[PDB]
């Protein structure tokens, strides 16, 4: 269950934006449900596997390529250089989108949406979904920031301890060598004393 | 320079085992009273860490916390880190998680020799002082 | 400029939920602007510094407590044990909120709002702000995830470095001690031989 909300500029009245929400189960291939709104009235429609397959066949296009293009156009997947133009005839309740291509336009999709009697319910549901997702994102960001701060503190502590250890390595080596020479000189004195005693004897 | 030249003469010596080396090191330190060195005082004491969710399990490591770095630092300072909870263990380090304190106390009671319960902060304080701090305040 | 959206369920219409946005420049002490809506109509009001000061004087209660209560209620800061009840009358265009505790409710505040000419613009700006904040949150989450991955890599590298350092220290110490005890054993054998031959002469 996934849903995406996007903003669009209808060519009929390119002064006020509209919002289209498209929701699908696993992928747009099986189907999806689309809902267009402008803040006052809303329209809804659904596309099934049969409808998308028929549209792709009419297009003589590969199913994967058509699905990718639909995802780019509807999910606000704007590429580096590509413009999509949408328009919704309210009188005929017919919403269709085309791929403007520098004076050659290739119509991409077209559906007939039904004017839902109650727009308040859909607007409220959209607002609730937006609030839920923003709250979830805020919680995730807070948790990630806390984890990052803790990890940074731990890394600083470990780096300090590593610096201390590397510094103390040379001190340990020199202390060990000094102790070695001390005890060796003691043994040399012992052997010298034994040799002197033997010579005297 | 003469000592370095003499040492360079010897090629290698791998005819012993780590336990033999530990015993020999302890013997030399005791004989020459070399316990005052900045390191190696922890050699005489074995250290265990509560890095396993289930005690005496080698398939439930909790790596990725301060415990691993603390154990590595203890080993560097000369502590003998032991991964098995043998009766010869003398020191045990428990982090902020005190759920299994009862289990550790029961194991200590069962064992003939008791190992004092210690906290991770004890070694952190001791390292700066480079001396074995009293365990009464860190029990 | 900081604005916060919240959901309130009026006791008059528990089934329906209303969305209220409160916008303040720097602090609520200087007042703010509150816009309430339900998806089909909207109302607006201002609580500019003069209004809040007059309300505080009327209640004869500390300003700090009032601003804290406003933060708790309007900004959805209510605690688990704290419950706030709001009631809005469109006929009288009033909106009053109170806190319920120990089965008794104490009036907290009341405001008057004027219905906007059209709610479509309000809904559109709400949706646009929500979408922009969602995009910002997604970008921040992605950046934080990348930083966390970098932190994990650095921690792993530092752990490997510490392991290498401790291994090298142990190897050096054991090698030096083995050589030294070998030398000591040879010298002890020599001194033992010297002592043995001393007795005969």
């Amino acid at each position: 269950m996934e849903r995406k909300i996007s903003r669009i500029h209808l060519v009929s009245e390119p002064s006020i934006t509209h919002f289209l929400q498209v929701s699908w189960e696993k992928t747009l291939e099986s189907g999806f449900v689309i809902t267009l709104t402008d803040g006052h009235s809303a329209w809804t429609g659904t596309v099934s596997e049969s409808e998308i397959s028929q549209e792709a066949d009419d297009m003589a296009m590969e199913k994967g390529k058509y699905v990718g293009e639909l995802r780019k156009a509807l999910l606000s997947g704007a590429g580096p250089a590509d413009v999509y133009t949408f328009n919704f005839s309210k009188e005929s309740c017919y919403f269709f989108f085309e791929k403007n291509l520098k004076d050659v336009s290739f119509r991409l999709g077209s559906f007939n949406l039904e004017k839902v009697e109650n727009p308040a319910e859909v607007i409220r549901e959209l607002i609730c979904y937006c609030l839920d997702t923003i709250a979830e994102n805020q919680a995730k960001n807070e948790h990630l920031q806390k984890e990052n701060e803790r990890l940074l503190r731990d890394w600083n502590d470990v780096q300090g301890r590593f610096e201390k250890c590397v510094s103390a390595k040379e001190a340990l080596e020199t202390d060990l060598y000094k102790r070695f020479i001390l005890v060796l000189n003691e043994k040399k004195t012992k052997i010298r004393s034994l040799h002197n005693k033997l010579l005297n004897a | 320079n003469q000592l370095k030249e003499v040492f360079s003469g010897i090629k290698n010596s791998n005819e012993q085992t780590p336990e033999e080396m530990a015993s020999l090191i302890a013997d030399l330190e005791y004989r020459y009273s070399w316990d005052c060195s900045p390191l190696s005082m922890f050699r005489r004491h074995t250290v265990y860490l509560d890095s396993y969710a289930v005690i005496n399990d080698l398939s439930t490591k909790n790596e990725g916390t301060r415990l691993a770095i603390k154990a590595l630092e203890l080993r560097f300072h000369g502590a003998k880190v032991v991964s098995c909870l043998a009766e010869g263990v003398s020191h045990v380090i428990i982090g902020e998680d005190h759920s299994r304190v009862a289990d550790f106390k029961a194991f200590r009671r069962t064992f003939k020799r008791k190992f004092k319960i210690l906290k991770e902060s004890w070694v952190t304080d001791s390292i700066d002082k480079c001396e074995l701090q009293e365990e009464n305040q860190y029990l």
